[PDB]
């Protein structure tokens, strides 16, 4: 699945 | 209205085997919106020798929401690379809408792996260009 790289 | 929104952007990275980026360092695309009056700016963002230790062999790839939203924005997104062809390799996508605020970014860290994009024979980085593709589904509340 898709991260973020922030919160 | 809350239509959805559909459009495509397509980036030529130049000499891609010569990027000098390392882990963690990002190459950004221009910005792009779709053909509707609410003139979303985004961008892509790709990290050639991955974004952290854990997708050192990856090429990394993110969707930012550029732009200041007028009301909440959720989208579908799927990144792809165009053969010489222009056909659409090596897909990948989101499958469920994301939440993005300014400057939000989702993606994938381990979109493809480096070694498998610099064989020659995979045909993926023709002229030594790599060529990405991203389409984008919004809808806006």
């Amino acid at each position: 699945k898709a991260d973020t790289t922030t919160p | 209205s809350g239509k959805v929104v559909k459009f495509s952007y397509m980036w030529t990275i130049n000499n891609f085997s010569f990027c000098r980026e390392e882990m963690g360092e990002v190459i950004k695309s221009s910005t792009f919106s779709s053909g509707a009056n609410d003139k979303l700016k985004w961008c892509l963002r790709v990290n050639p020798k991955g974004l952290d230790e854990e997708s050192k062999d990856y090429l990394s790839l993110y969707l930012l929401l550029v732009s200041c939203p007028k009301s909440e924005v959720r989208a579908k997104f799927k990144f792809s690379i165009l053969n010489a062809k222009g056909e659409e390799t090596k897909a990948v996508e989101s499958q469920r809408a994301y939440r993005f605020v300014q400057g939000k970014d989702w993606g994938f860290k381990k979109f493809i792996r480096r070694d498998f994009l610099l064989d020659e024979a995979n045909g993926l980085l023709p002229d030594d260009k790599l060529t990405l593709f991203c389409e984008v589904s919004v809808v806006q509340d």
